[PDB]
Parts: C-alpha cells; sequence; structure tokens
C-alpha cells in the first residue's frame, strides 16, 4: 500500500521537475525575444544544503553551517553542532550522524563506504562533545563521547573510537581498529601513548566548549 | 632410486645403462663410481638370482661373489684408458644382460614401485581450510584488515548472483524517526 | 470420449503461452529501458538487473511448465485426429469439422497454428537447453552488458513462431532470425580473446549455408507463387528442379548441423565460447537444421540416390570419432563428440519420410541432454582449476569427489547403457542401417562406439583420476546445489525419457 | 534517538554497542525505504507504457 | 616402540616437467 | 597403511567409523525389505511357471499355445 | 621486479632507455624511453617529428609487440611510422615479419636495410644509448592534415 | 563483486562473543592498535555438514497426496474406459 | 631444457569480469604447460605438399581416399539391395507430404 504513496510522489515529483523546466525555458525564450542576456549570466551552482530524492538534510536551528560547507544527502545534525568553513559530509551512499555539542573543522570530508561485513555499521555516527580538527578525514567510523581528533587525521571504516580518548595530530587510525576510552593514540600507523591524566581531560573539554562558544558567536555575526 | 625401467619410452640401451649404473649417462662418472655402480649392480643381481631364487645354492653363491670380488677389485686399480677394464665393463655389462628378468622384484620404498603413490596425503594448507566456521571459528567480519589496506569482504565460496533484493519482515515500521523527530522539535 | 473440449484446450494454450511469453518479454524491456537513462547496472543492491533476472528466470520455468501441460494435450489431440479418420469405414459420412478463433488476441503474423510432434519436441528442448544455459551465464553478465539477459526469451518466442506455422516463407525468416543474437551473444560476453574471431566464423559458415538455403526457397517460391506447405501437393517438380533443391537444401543445413568438411566454425566457436552459450549452441541451435531440412525434405518429391549425402554423413562420423583420441582441451573433444552424434542424426533423415525418422527425433533430444551435461561439467572443471587442458588437471577425484562421479555416470550415459535413450535411439538408427547396408552399418558401429569411445574414455578418466599435488592452496571446493541439481537432471531426463509414449517414435 | 541520548551512566562498551544497534536499525529502515522508491521507479513505466508498446506491435503485426 | 610422524608429504612427489610437451606425443 | 589427518571440511570417506551405525542400519534394512517386498508382489502378477510333475497340457485347452487365424 | 619489505623505492633515472635521434633537419636529439613500451609511444609521448603515424599503431587484441607473434594477427596498418636503426641494435632485431616487410617495401617514399616500423618495436633494456635517424614520412589521405 | 546487505532484518545472526577476545589494555609503545568486534559464528550443535537437515514432512506429504490422486484419477478413467459408473470386480483374477 | 622464455599464453577482452569462485585464488602457470596448451591451435605447415609424407604417406592416402571408399561401398550395396527388392537408398516419398504427426484441420 505504501508503494502506491512512493508512486505517486515519484508521479508529483517528476511533473514538479517537468513545469520547473519549461518555465525556465520559456525564461530564456523570452531573455532571446528581448535581446536579455542576464539569463547567461554564469553564476555558483554550488548549493549549501543538496538533497537526494527522499535524503534531505536535517538539523535544528542551532546548528552553525558556514557557507562554505556542503551537506550532501542523508546528514543528520545535533543542537549546537557546528560544520567548518568548506568541510564535505556526503551521505549519499549512507547516512551521517552528528551528535549535539560537537564541533567539526574546516577542511574535514566525510563520506561513506559502500559495503562492509556482518556486524559493522557502514554509516557515519559522531557522538556528543566531539571535536573534530581541521583537514580530516573520515569514512565509516564509530565516535563515542568527548572524543577529541587532532587536525590532519584518516580515520578509515570499521573503527570504532571509544569514549574519552584522543587522537593526536596528523594520524591514522587503520581500517577495522578499537581505540580503548582514556587513552592517547599517535602515529600513522597510529601507536599507544600514555593514559589521559584529569587536567588533560579538563583541558580538552574547555577547549572544545570555547571552540563551540566561538562558532555560536560566528554564527550570530554572519546572520 | 626411481624405479621406472618399463614406465617410460626406454631403448634397452638406456635400461642397460639404468640397470648397470645409477644413470642414462655414464659417461659422466668417475672411475671409481664407475667400478663401484657396477659392482653394486653385479652382486644385486647375483643375490636376486642365488640366494632369493628358485633353488638356491648357498656355496656356489659364495664361489661365484668371491670370483666377482676378485675381478673388480682387479678393476678399481687399472686404468681408464687400458683396454682390459674395457674388456670388464663388457664382461659385466653382458652378465647384466644374461640375468636380465622381465619380472624383476622390485622394492616398495621405491619411487615407482608397485604399491607407490598408493594414498594421497594432505599438507596444512588443505587440514586448516574452513570456509563456513562449522570446525574452525569463523569471525563475523570474515577478516582481520592489516595496517595499510583498506577494509574488504572476501570473496565467498559460491558467487551465484542469483538473488533478489533486500529481504523485510512484513509490515516492517520503516519511517523516518529522526527526520520526524527533529521536524517536531523545530 | 474424445470432444471439441480436448481441441480448443490444446489450440488455446498453444497460442496463449506464446502471448504469455511476449507479455513477459515486452513488460521487463520497459521496466528495462523506462527506469534508468542509461540502461546499465548501477552496481548496488538495488539495481533493476536483479529484478530483470528474476523475472527472465521465472517466465522461461512458468511458461515451460505451462508447455508441458500443453504438449501433453496436442498428444491426445493428435491421437485422436488419426482414429476420426481411421474409423470413418462408411461412404457417406466424412470428417468435416471446423473451428472458430479466440476472441481475446489476434493470431500473429495474420496465421493459423499448426503443430506436430518433431516441433514440439523441439520447443521442449528449446525450453529446457535455455532454462540450463541462462543459469550456466550469471557470472558473465556485469556491467554494461546486462542486457543479454533478455537473449532466451527471444530465443524461444522465435522457436515458437519457427515451429508452430504452415508458411514456408516465415519458416525460413523465423529460422533466419538466430543469427543475430548468437554472434552478439559471442562477440560481448565471452570471456576469452580468442573469441573475437571465433564469433567472425560462426558468421561466415552459417551465412553461406544460410544463403544455400535462401537460393532453395527463392527457386521453390518462384516456380510455385505460394508459400503454403499444402500447395506443393499439387505442384510437381521436374528432376532437374529436384536435384538442385535436395542438393541446395542438404549443403546449407549441413553448414549449421556441421556434415564433415565444414565444422571448423564450430570447432572455434566452441574453444572460444562461454560455456553456457556452448551448451545452448550444441543442446539446441544446430538441431535447428534438422527440423527445417526434414520439412524441405518431405514437401518434395525427390528421384535422386542419397547415396552420396548418406556417405558424407559417414565421413564426417568416421571423420570426427577418429579425432577424439588426439585431443587434450576437454571442451574440443565434447565438441568432437556433437559433430559425430549430429552426424550420425542428421544420417537417419536420408531416406526421405520413412521410418528412419522417429531414431533421428529421439536422438536429437538425446543429444541435446547430452551436449548439455558434457558442457556444464566442462565449465565446472574450468571454474573450479582455472583450466582445462588435461595436462593441467587431473586427480578431479580424491578432492571434490562429486564432479568426479559426475564425469563418471556422464561417461557410463555417453557409452550407451541398455536403461536410457541412447541406446534406443542407437538400436533404431542401426537395425535400419543394418537391413540398408550390412558392411557399412558394421564399420560404422566399430569407427564410432569403440575408437572414438576409447579415445573420449581415456581423455576423460586421465583428468578423473591421478594425485592433485601441485597447487593444495588454490584447491577448489565441491559442487554447489544448483550444479548438482542441474546434472541430476540430466540423468533423470534421459532416463525417465526412457518411458515416453509409444505412439510417437 | 540513541545518540543524542546521555550515555556517560554506561561503560563505554555498553555505550559503543548501544550507538552500534542504533545506528543499524536506522540504516535498515533507511535502506527500505530507499528500496521501495526505487520499486516504485520501476512499477510506474510498466502500467504508463506497457499498453502503448503493445498497440504499437498489434498493428505493426497484426 | 617408537612415536612415528606422521606420514611425510614426499610420499607424493611433485612432478617438474623438465621437458617440452610435444604436439606428436598427445 | 600408517592413519594419516583428513581435512575436516572434506566429504570423503576415509577411517569412518558412525557411532549410531546399528540404528541408521535397521533403518535402511527394514524399509529397504519392504520396497522390495512391494515390488515382489507386484511382479508375481507376470511370473510364469511349467505344469507340475504328473501334469499335462490338454492341446485344445485354451491355456494351450495358439496359432493365428489370417 | 624484486623488492624485499622495508625497501625504498628505485630511481627513474636509473630505469631510463636513451634514444639517440638525427632529425629530418639533421639535428641530434635525445629521447627518454621505457622497457616493455613501443618505440612509437615514447617518440609520440616525447613529441619527436618526422612520424606521421596514420594507423596510431594497429588493432588492440592480436599486435605485434606481443614476444611471440600471433599467427591470426593483422599486421601495420599505415607503415607510416617508419625509422632507421644504426648497425648492432638493427642486426640484434634480427629479420622482419613478413607483414612488417610487406608494409615497409609498399611505402610511398624510398626505403632501405634498416628501415624498420616504430609502432613494431618493443623497447628492451639492450637498445639504451640506441642510435636511430627519422628522415620525413608521407601522407596518405585527407584526415592526416586536420 | 557482490553487493548485498549482510545485516539483515528478518533474523538476528546466531553468534558468539567470548570467543576471539579484545586487549583494551597493557598496550606497549610498538603493537598495533586492537580489533573491534570480534564475534563469531554460532552453529546449533545439532546440524550435520554431511546431510540435508531437513525435518519436515511437506515433500512427503506432496509426493504422497499426488500418488493417492494418480491412483484414483486412474480409477476414474479404468471405470469411464469401461462403459460403468465404477469398476467390476472379478470373483477370481489370474496371472497375465 | 630449460624453461621456455617466449610462448603464447592466455589472454582476455578489455574490461573482462574475472572468475571469482571458491574465493578467486589463482596460482602461476606451469611455462611447459601453456606451451602445450597453446602449441596445437598454432602449429602451421611449413612448405606446399609436407602434408602428404607427414607421418606415413600410405596411412595418409588412405585417410584422403576415405569417403570415394565409403561411396563405392554404399553403391555395391545399393546393387545387393536393387536385385533383392530391398529398400534402396532413395528419399522416400509415401506420406504425400503430410508430415509426421501433424494436426490438419480447417477453419470456419
Ligand atoms: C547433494 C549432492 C549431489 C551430487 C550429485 C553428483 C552426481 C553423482 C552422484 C553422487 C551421489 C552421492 C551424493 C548424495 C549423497 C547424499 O546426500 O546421501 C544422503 C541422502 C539422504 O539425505 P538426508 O539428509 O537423509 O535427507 C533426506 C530427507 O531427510 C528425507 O526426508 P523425507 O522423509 O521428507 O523424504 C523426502 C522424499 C520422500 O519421497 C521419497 O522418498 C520417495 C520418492 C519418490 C520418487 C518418485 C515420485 C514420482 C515421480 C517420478 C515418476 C514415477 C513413475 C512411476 C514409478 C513406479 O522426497 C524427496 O527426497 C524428493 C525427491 C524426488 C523429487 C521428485 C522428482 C524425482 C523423482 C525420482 C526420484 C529418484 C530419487 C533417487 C533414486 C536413486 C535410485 C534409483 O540420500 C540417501 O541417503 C539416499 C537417497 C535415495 C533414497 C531413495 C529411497 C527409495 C525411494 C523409492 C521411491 C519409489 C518406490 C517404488 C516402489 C515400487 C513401485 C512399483
Ligand atoms: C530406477 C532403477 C535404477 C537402478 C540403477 C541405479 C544405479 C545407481 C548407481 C550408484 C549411484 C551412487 C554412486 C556413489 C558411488 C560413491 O559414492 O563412490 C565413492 C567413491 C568416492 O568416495 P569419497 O569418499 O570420495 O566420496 C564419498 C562421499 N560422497 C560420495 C558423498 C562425495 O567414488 C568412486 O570410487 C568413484 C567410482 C564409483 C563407482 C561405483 C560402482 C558402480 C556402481 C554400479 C551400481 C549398479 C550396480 C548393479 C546393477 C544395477 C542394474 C539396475
Ligand atoms: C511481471 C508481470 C507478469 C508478466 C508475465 C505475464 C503477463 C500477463 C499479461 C499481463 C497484462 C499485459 C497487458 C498488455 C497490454 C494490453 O492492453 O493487453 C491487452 C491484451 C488483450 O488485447 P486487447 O488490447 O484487449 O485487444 C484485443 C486484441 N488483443 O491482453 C490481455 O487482455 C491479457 C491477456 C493476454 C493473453 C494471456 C497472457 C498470459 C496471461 C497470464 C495470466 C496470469 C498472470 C499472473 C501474473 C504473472
Ligand atoms: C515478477 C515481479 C513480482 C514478484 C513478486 C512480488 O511482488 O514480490 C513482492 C515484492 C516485494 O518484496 P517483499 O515485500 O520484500 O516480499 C514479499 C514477498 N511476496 O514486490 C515488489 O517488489 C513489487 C514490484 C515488483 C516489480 C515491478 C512490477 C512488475 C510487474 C508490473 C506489471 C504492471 C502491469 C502491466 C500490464 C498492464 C499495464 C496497464
Ligand atoms: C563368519 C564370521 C562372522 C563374524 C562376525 C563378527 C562381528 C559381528 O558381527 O559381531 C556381532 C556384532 C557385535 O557388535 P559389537 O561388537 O557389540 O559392536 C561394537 C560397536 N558399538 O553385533 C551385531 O552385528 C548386531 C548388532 C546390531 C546390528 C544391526 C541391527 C539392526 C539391523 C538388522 C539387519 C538384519
Ligand atoms: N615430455 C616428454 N617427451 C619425451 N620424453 C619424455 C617426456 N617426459 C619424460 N620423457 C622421458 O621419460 C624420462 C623421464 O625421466 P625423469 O622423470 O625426468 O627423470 P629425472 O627426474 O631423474 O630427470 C626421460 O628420460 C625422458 O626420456
Ligand atoms: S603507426 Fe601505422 S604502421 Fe606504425
Amino acid at each position: 500500500m505504501k508503494l502506491f504513496q512512493a508512486m505517486w510522489t515519484r508521479t508529483i515529483y517528476s511533473i514538479g521537475r517537468m513545469v520547473r523546466e519549461t518555465g525556465l525555458a520559456l525564461d530564456r525564450y523570452g531573455c532571446k525575444l528581448e535581446q536579455d542576456i542576464s539569463c547567461y549570466e554564469p553564476l555558483s551552482r554550488h548549493r549549501n544544503i543538496l538533497p537526494i530524492y527522499d535524503l534531505v538534510p536535517t538539523f535544528y536551528h542551532s546548528t552553525f553551517i558556514a557557507p562554505n560547507s556542503s551537506l550532501i544527502g542523508a546528514v543528520y545534525l545535533g543542537q549546537n553542532t557546528v560544520v567548518g568553513y568548506g568541510s564535505t559530509l556526503r551521505g549519499d551512499n549512507h547516512a551521517i550522524r552528528v551528535g549535539h555539542n560537537t564541533v567539526i573543522g574546516d577542511k574535514v570530508a566525510i563520506s561513506n563506504v559502500a559495503t562492509l561485513a556482518a556486524g559493522i555499521p557502514v554509516s557515519t555516527n559522531i557522538g556528543n562533545h566531539v571535536n573534530i580538527g581541521a583537514g580530516c578525514v573520515l569514512q565509516s567510523c564509530v565516535v563515542d563521547d568527548n572524543v577529541t581528533v587532532g587536525h590532519n587525521t584518516v580515520i578509515l571504516e570499521g573503527s570504532v573510537l571509544e569514549r574519552g580518548s584522543v587522537i593526536a595530530p596528523n594520524s591514522l587510525v587503520p581500517a577495522g581498529r578499537l581505540i580503548p576510552s582514556g587513552q592517547l593514540w599517535a602515529g600513522s600507523p597510529v601507536r599507544y601513548v600514555r593514559d589521559l591524566k584529569e587536567e588533560e581531560i579538563k583541558l580538552n573539554l574547555e577547549q572544545t566548549e570555547q571552540n563551540l562558544s566561538i562558532g555560536k558567536t560566528h554564527k550570530s555575526s554572519l546572520i | 632410486s626411481k624405479a621406472y625401467y618399463f614406465v617410460k619410452n626406454f631403448s634397452w640401451a638406456e635400461v642397460s645403462n639404468l640397470l648397470c649404473y645409477g644413470t642414462k649417462y655414464p659417461t659422466v662418472l668417475n672411475h671409481q663410481q664407475k667400478v663401484t655402480r657396477l659392482y653394486r649392480a653385479t652382486l644385486r643381481r647375483v643375490y636376486a638370482h642365488q640366494v632369493e631364487g628358485y633353488k638356491t645354492d648357498f656355496k656356489q653363491y659364495n664361489e661365484n661373489i668371491t670370483d666377482i670380488g676378485k675381478d673388480f677389485n682387479k678393476m678399481l686399480a687399472l686404468k681408464p684408458e687400458s683396454l682390459e677394464l674395457q674388456a670388464y665393463f663388457k664382461k659385466y655389462e653382458d652378465l647384466q644382460e644374461e640375468l636380465f628378468d622381465p619380472a624383476m622384484i622390485i622394492d616398495e620404498s621405491r619411487p615407482y614401485a608397485a604399491s607407490s603413490g598408493r594414498y594421497y596425503i594432505f599438507d596444512d594448507y588443505l587440514l586448516k581450510f574452513d570456509p563456513f566456521g562449522f570446525y574452525s571459528p569463523k569471525l563475523l567480519s570474515e577478516n582481520r584488515p592489516e595496517e595499510a589496506m583498506p577494509f574488504y569482504e572476501d570473496y565467498p565460496q559460491n558467487d551465484s548472483h542469483w538473488n533478489l533484493w533486500e529481504q523485510f519482515p512484513e509490515d516492517f515500521e520503516d519511517s523516518n524517526a529522526e527526520r520526524e523527530a527533529i521536524l517536531k522539535s523545530n | 470420449m474424445f470432444n471439441l473440449n480436448t481441441i480448443y484446450l490444446s489450440r488455446i494454450f498453444i497460442e496463449f503461452n506464446f502471448y504469455f511469453l511476449f507479455f513477459l518479454f515486452l513488460i521487463s524491456s520497459i521496466i528495462f529501458y523506462f527506469s534508468k537513462i542509461i540502461s546499465i547496472q548501477n552496481l548496488n543492491q538495488n539495481s533493476v538487473f536483479n529484478f530483470l533476472k528474476l523475472a527472465n528466470i521465472f517466465g522461461i520455468l512458468i511458461s515451460f511448465f505451462i508447455h508441458i501441460i500443453s504438449f501433453w494435450f496436442y498428444c491426445i489431440y493428435s491421437y485422436n485426429l488419426s482414429l476420426n479418420i481411421f474409423s470413418d469405414i462408411n461412404l457417406y459420412n466424412s470428417n468435416s469439422i471446423e473451428l472458430l478463433n479466440n476472441s481475446l488476441l489476434p493470431n500473429y503474423f495474420k496465421s493459423n497454428i499448426t503443430i506436430d510432434f518433431f516441433g514440439l519436441i523441439l520447443l521442449t528442448l528449446a525450453y529446457i537447453v535455455g532454462f540450463v544455459s541462462i543459469l550456466a551465464l550469471d557470472t558473465r553478465l556485469y556491467w554494461k552488458n546486462i542486457k543479454y539477459i533478455f537473449s532466451f526469451t527471444i530465443f524461444l518466442l522465435i522457436v515458437y513462431v519457427y515451429v508452430t506455422v504452415s508458411n514456408i516463407l516465415l519458416f525460413f525468416m523465423c529460422y533466419e532470425l538466430l543469427l543475430i543474437p548468437s554472434f552478439l551473444i559471442v562477440y560481448f560476453v565471452s570471456p576469452s580473446r580468442r573469441a573475437i574471431q571465433a564469433s567472425l566464423y560462426f558468421v561466415i559458415w552459417t551465412q553461406l549455408g544460410s544463403l544455400l538455403v535462401l537460393i532453395a526457397i527463392s527457386y521453390i517460391i518462384s516456380i510455385t507463387n505460394t508459400y503454403e506447405f499444402n500447395d506443393l501437393k499439387y505442384f510437381n517438380f521436374t528432376n532437374s528442379e529436384s536435384t538442385i533443391i535436395i542438393f541446395l537444401i542438404f549443403l546449407g543445413f549441413g553448414f549449421k548441423a556441421p556434415i564433415w568438411p565444414f565444422h571448423y566454425w564450430l570447432t572455434k566457436t566452441h574453444v572460444e565460447a562461454p560455456s553456457g552459450f556452448s551448451i545452448y549452441l550444441s543442446g539446441f541451435l544446430v538441431k535447428t537444421a534438422l527440423y527445417g531440412f526434414y520439412k524441405f525434405n518431405t514437401s518434395i518429391f525427390i528421384d535422386i540416390d542419397s547415396s552420396i549425402f548418406i556417405a558424407i554423413c559417414i565421413m564426417g562420423v568416421v571423420d570426427s570419432s577418429l579425432k577424439m583420441w588426439g585431443q587434450t582441451d576437454l571442451k574440443k573433444l565434447v565438441a568432437y563428440g556433437t559433430i559425430q552424434e549430429m552426424n550420425i542424426i542428421y544420417l537417419a533423415f536420408c531416406w526421405g519420410d520413412s521410418c528412419a525418422i522417429l531414431g533421428g527425433i529421439l536422438f536429437s533430444a538425446t543429444h541435446a541432454f547430452l551436449s548439455a551435461l558434457m558442457f556444464f561439467l566442462v565449465d565446472c572443471i574450468y571454474r573450479r582449476y582455472h583450466t582445462r587442458s588435461l595436462v593441467e588437471v587431473n586427480g578431479i577425484l580424491h578432492i571434490t569427489p562429486n564432479l568426479g562421479l559426475s564425469i563418471l555416470f556422464m561417461l557410463v550415459f555417453f557409452s550407451g547403457i541398455p536403461g536410457t535413450i541412447k541406446f534406443i535411439s542407437e538400436f533404431y538408427i542401426f537395425s535400419g542401417l543394418l537391413e540398408a547396408s550390412p558392411f557399412i552399418c558394421f564399420i560404422l558401429m566399430l569407427v564410432a562406439n569403440v575408437l572414438g569411445l576409447i579415445g573420449f574414455s581415456k581423455s576423460w578418466f586421465n583428468a578423473t583420476f591421478g594425485m592433485p599435488k601441485k597447487n593444495t592452496k588454490y584447491l577448489p571446493m565441491d559442487l554447489s546445489f544448483k550444479e548438482s541439481y542441474i546434472i541430476l537432471y540430466c540423468f533423470f531426463f534421459l532416463f525417465i525419457f526412457s518411458y515416453f509414449s509409444s505412439i510417437f517414435f | 534517538n540513541v545518540l543524542l541520548s546521555n550515555r556517560k551512566n554506561l561503560t563505554p562498551q555498553e555505550s559503543v554497542q548501544k550507538v552500534i544497534n542504533y545506528a543499524l536499525l536506522q540504516d535498515a529502515k533507511q535502506r527500505s525505504r530507499t528500496l521501495r522508491h526505487i520499486k516504485a521507479s520501476w512499477v510506474i513505466p510498466a502500467l504508463l507504457f506497457t499498453y502503448p508498446a503493445w498497440y504499437l506491435a498489434k498493428g505493426a503485426v497484426n | 616402540g617408537w612415536d612415528r610422524p606422521d606420514v611425510p608429504l614426499s610420499f607424493n612427489p611433485l612432478y617438474v616437467h623438465k621437458r617440452e610437451l610435444s604436439i606428436f606425443d598427445t | 597403511f600408517q592413519k594419516y589427518p583428513i581435512p575436516r571440511y572434506l566429504h570423503v570417506g576415509q577411517w569412518i567409523v558412525n557411532k549410531n551405525w546399528k540404528w541408521n542400519t535397521f533403518h535402511m534394512f527394514f524399509p529397504t525389505a519392504i520396497l522390495c517386498f512391494m515390488v515382489w508382489r507386484n511382479s508375481m502378477i507376470s511370473t510364469a511357471k511349467p505344469p507340475n510333475y504328473g501334469e499335462y497340457v490338454d492341446p485344445q485347452s485354451p491355456v494351450a499355445p495358439k496359432a493365428i487365424k489370417y | 621486479h624484486h623488492h624485499h619489505a622495508g625497501d625504498q623505492a628505485d630511481r627513474v633515472a636509473d630505469k631510463i632507455i636513451w634514444i639517440n635521434i638525427q632529425n629530418r633537419i639533421g639535428q641530434f636529439e635525445r629521447i627518454s624511453a621505457f622497457e616493455g613500451e613501443s618505440l612509437l609511444e615514447a617518440l609520440q609521448r616525447n613529441k619527436v617529428a618526422g612520424i606521421v603515424a596514420t594507423c596510431e599503431g594497429g588493432e588492440d587484441i592480436n599486435t605485434m609487440l606481443e614476444k611471440p607473434i600471433d599467427p591470426v594477427t593483422y599486421g601495420p596498418f599505415c607503415s607510416s611510422c617508419q625509422v632507421v636503426v644504426s648497425n648492432p641494435w638493427r642486426n640484434k632485431m634480427g629479420n622482419l615479419h613478413y607483414l612488417e616487410e610487406r608494409n615497409l617495401v609498399r611505402s610511398s617514399y624510398p626505403t632501405t636495410e634498416n628501415s624498420r616500423l616504430a609502432c613494431c618495436i618493443l623497447v628492451e633494456k639492450w637498445m639504451n644509448e640506441m642510435i636511430i635517424s627519422i628522415p620525413q614520412n608521407p601522407n596518405s589521405v585527407y584526415e592526416d592534415n586536420m | 563483486r557482490q553487493n548485498f546487505a549482510k545485516n539483515i532484518t528478518t533474523t538476528d545472526i546466531p553468534k558468539d562473543s567470548h570467543h576471539f577476545a579484545a586487549k583494551r589494555s597493557g598496550f606497549t609503545q610498538t603493537e598495533q592498535a586492537p580489533f573491534a568486534y570480534n564475534d563469531v559464528y554460532q552453529y546449533p550443535k545439532d546440524y550435520k555438514p554431511w546431510n540435508y537437515n531437513y525435518k519436515g514432512n511437506g515433500v512427503l506429504l506432496a509426493l504422497f497426496l499426488g500418488s493417492a490422486f494418480s491412483l484414483v484419477a486412474y480409477e476414474r478413467s479404468y471405470a469411464s474406459k469401461t462403459g460403468r459408473y465404477q469398476r467390476k470386480v472379478q470373483q477370481n483374477y489370474y496371472q497375465i | 631444457a630449460a624453461p621456455p622464455a617466449a610462448f603464447f599464453l592466455y589472454f582476455f577482452v578489455p574490461d573482462n569480469f574475472p572468475s571469482a569462485q571458491s574465493g578467486f585464488r589463482t596460482a602461476s602457470r606451469n611455462p611447459f604447460q601453456v606451451q602445450f596448451v597453446f602449441a596445437y591451435d598454432n602449429w602451421e605447415y611449413k612448405y606446399c605438399g609436407q602434408w602428404w609424407s607427414m607421418g606415413s604417406l600410405a596411412v595418409n592416402v588412405l585417410f584422403f581416399v576415405v569417403p570415394l571408399f565409403l561411396w563405392l561401398i554404399l553403391q555395391t550395396q545399393s546393387d545387393q539391395s536393387s536385385n533383392r527388392d530391398d529398400n534402396s537408398l532413395t528419399f522416400y516419398f509415401s506420406n504425400a507430404g503430410f508430415f509426421f504427426f501433424q494436426i490438419y484441420t480447417n477453419t470456419g
């Protein structure tokens, strides 16, 4: 019975597409007949929010999304979550879920792999109070709460980062690896570093809160 | 020693060389090697005919082996270019030919024996093979991804490709719960 | 107690099965074309290809099922029809029954459907061999060439129209229509690089044969301005025209059903073609030449001696069977076996409409199933060991024993144990040949059933036995359920069709 | 929403297991929705264009 | 008596094909 | 021959002992006997036999061999 | 190749095969090529004048560059990639394929006994510092100007 | 390559997690990060890989019903062939 | 003999989909085995008339003249059938073009 609703939705969408195309073509013909060239303007075609057919990005009013950024497909954002300048989140294949009070840097690129093994989520999941530095690349990974990732870090498919762990800048987490809670790891073949202390965790939390506050201030200034 | 005398398309000259010497090409052997190999072949044949025979006489066997030993001791001390050594070689090759049996007893330990290779022995590669996980545990991840490699599923044993679209339970509730919740929130 | 209900059941089933297949094909084609812009596989889980696959498989199976019931109807119909004219001994009455037309669908190509036993045997072979071949082509179809999933439904439709017409022109057109799909399959689906030239060889020989058949058909059509097999009863051909026609049709149909001097194309095409299409080519396609020839052989009065044609067929049998020893490739060996039994079948049609045609009709189905089984076994070996040469693979037993058991049982069935239809066909043809030519019968029997059998058996036994020592890190697993059931069904069909009704044959 | 829900009261293993299960369930729902949309995209052309194609073929042949 | 090891894999020696297989010896 | 290991994945029959072989033997033997009994019972309908000792075939009886009237 | 775990990559400079060329205008050129490649591909990548290469190397399945030449090959198609190879390297090249000789002797411009079609040459190790000459090749069809 | 999904919805895959435990603690400065999932398949413990694990009655019931229908249909056909409403059973039957 | 260095190998069409059954594990091939696999297909004659004497001239001639022998034997046995009034080697025409079991009905 829901197939009938899907069929009706597709028919309505196609008719709307036809109407829009016919209107734009008539406007271009009017251009020409009027010796107008406004419709020849080569403006940028970039869209801040690009929804695939039924995959529409969804976020709260409290989220900051840079006009340079690109959320495509099923991208779900929690409250007080900021995406930096030029970041791309492509959930055309599978969804990208981001928790609340999470900061995503400028040149972070998040995508998903086509298929994975049984029991491994193929989408991207990011918890709450998570800091991701600029220049990071993320693919089909699980990041728990209160996790900091340094700049220019690559996290591959099937990776799991437990709560409270820290990844040093310029690192790589190999595919299908677990990084336990409350530990610091560094290296491209990422290697174990001594367990975190209370002062380090407090400083990381304060830095994440300050970054979120600065992002909120930037969003307020932009509007 | 491989006993492939008759299962390869050999001529008599090759078989005679293999019977007298452990090779088809006795010209690449030293003088001592040739003498010792001919002595061993002659003693083997005499044992096969005068100890494991039909009506065996031990006294005659002892006499013949003593004479053969004397002759081969003379043979060893000669020079390779001498004609007497060549005559001795010819005599004992003729002796090997004259006692030739189309029904030689081949020891069961030889590579091409009658009962050789009767069983296929499985190596550790086949013993440790288990695609499905009944005998050895199988990960749901199907493999352990090594570093510097992407995580990819193993190739299945049966690549049928005769599959349908994904099957779901009847009356499966698949509404956009997250989208509805967020839209209700704002 | 035969009445009009059975007559109309048979006719309605014959026509409506075709329309069922055609509507399936049309709906699937529309879905394929209008779903996407490019009409190539999307390489994801929700590809239309999946659906298409199921559809095609579905339809063939279902149509086959309907066909079976349909086939049974015809049998009874035909039987009683003969009776209705055998017992009409009173001089005042005559069987004058005139039927009506269905009000739901039109007659395709404005023709009245007529069917015979051998045509429906050909249709059944098309159904079964097409099902097996399409099952043996899943791995070959992928990105940018999935369209050829539709080929076997098109083959079924063409063969249906071929076997259900009394129009000699539509007959020839349906025979000619079979070349383009075959060439396309060999050209675009074969993985081997040598298949590019093999397709050209296939085309050029098959088209030379088609040109000869075309000359004969044009002769018949121009001399007698008619397109019905019935009208040929009221026109006589002179000796010269009859000789020309019989020579032309014999040579043209022997190009496709490979007679002695023309089998190079068949050998190359089997060696290079994909396994599924090889199954279709040996199992069914060559049989299309036997049918048409038979029709054109039976509708004309020929006053020539058939010794030359019989000698050509026997030379084909001898030449093919003498070459089996010196084959190391298994697929080439299966191709040579196909050649010898095809020539044996083609021999049976060299006496006109006599009782020799029954053995040929049965042995056509026998060869269809035997060749399908042998090529499927070769495909299984090739996909397991990545080779089909005796010098590279042996000891198929002791590792994956089911394949070796299948090979041995295939060898038994090919040898012709008296419990199957191979023995029955051999008995028919050899009894007739012994009466017609004793020394020829003995020579053919000795050459085919001893020398060729020994070569075949050597090449197949050596691969089954031995020790597979070379690459234990890459040794394969045994048969899957699909292959096991296909092999078992081939064996079951042979054994159980040994029990068909004796009114026919 | 398990992801938006507070999970600090659990151990990290429990939290990651809960997140993984929620993600798998949502993935299955999204897969079902996309599959039904593509099924509708298949179904519509058949109903729209099967009769005109049959009309074309019938007018051509008989 | 003596704890014998498992049956050795040398019981099935591997052939090495020192010579070419002629098509006249098929 | 000395025993050597057989891979677990192979469904081959080297040195196999089934611990439940008695029940399997029972459940393969008795239904086989019943099936053979049914086959024999069917086949005794079409079984011939010469006359017993002390009996003669009357040439004019219906069971006696017959010729054909043309 | 042959490498072990942890080894560093080799240098492209050490793998370069050098070709020495006399132009159609009497000037000298030095060209870098690699093994497993045809001479035509190296010459065209290095933008060497004098070759027309109308057929652009021929077909793609049964080519002249495979070490055993397949019998049912069609051979070169335009004979417009001719070069002249110096004595030692040309002698090491060997006798010509009959199809290549047929295309060489049938060209509209004069040839030599050292003439050799570039797309029929597979670059080898022993061709380092090989000396060749490329006089201008003939034009064939209208589209050669386009 | 295969593109189907493995996280099915019809049922949960039988598995156990006690096998292949993760380390999660006591790491050195040179070893690799531990793996994540580690779950392995669990078989029903009554499964025989060497035979069909078929415990149904549907195939036997269908074949038996088909054979019984064949018998009754033959009885009806024979009764109709002799021009009778039912088979006339003779008082004595003899070898064919 | 040294292992072959140049020989005909296996080849596949561009963009071929590989066969991936049983885990898709392919081993290295043996040069002598591949050489034998592809030797016969590419073998050819060297000069005109080489075939006649290749092997046994008498046996090759006998093989060449086989079809004539079969035709002559068939002719002799046709002579035997003619005087005994046996089945001759002719296309018999006794059904007047009516096919084996063919439905012959009318409409109207
Ligand atoms: N392909 C072949 N063609 C011709 N002769 C062969 C071939 N293979 C083996 N032979 C003959 O069989 C013999 C096999 O000996 P071989 O097993 O190679 O002994 P070894 O392993 O000690 O060299 C050789 O001496 C050779 O004469
Ligand atoms: S480029 Fe055409 S022949 Fe070389």
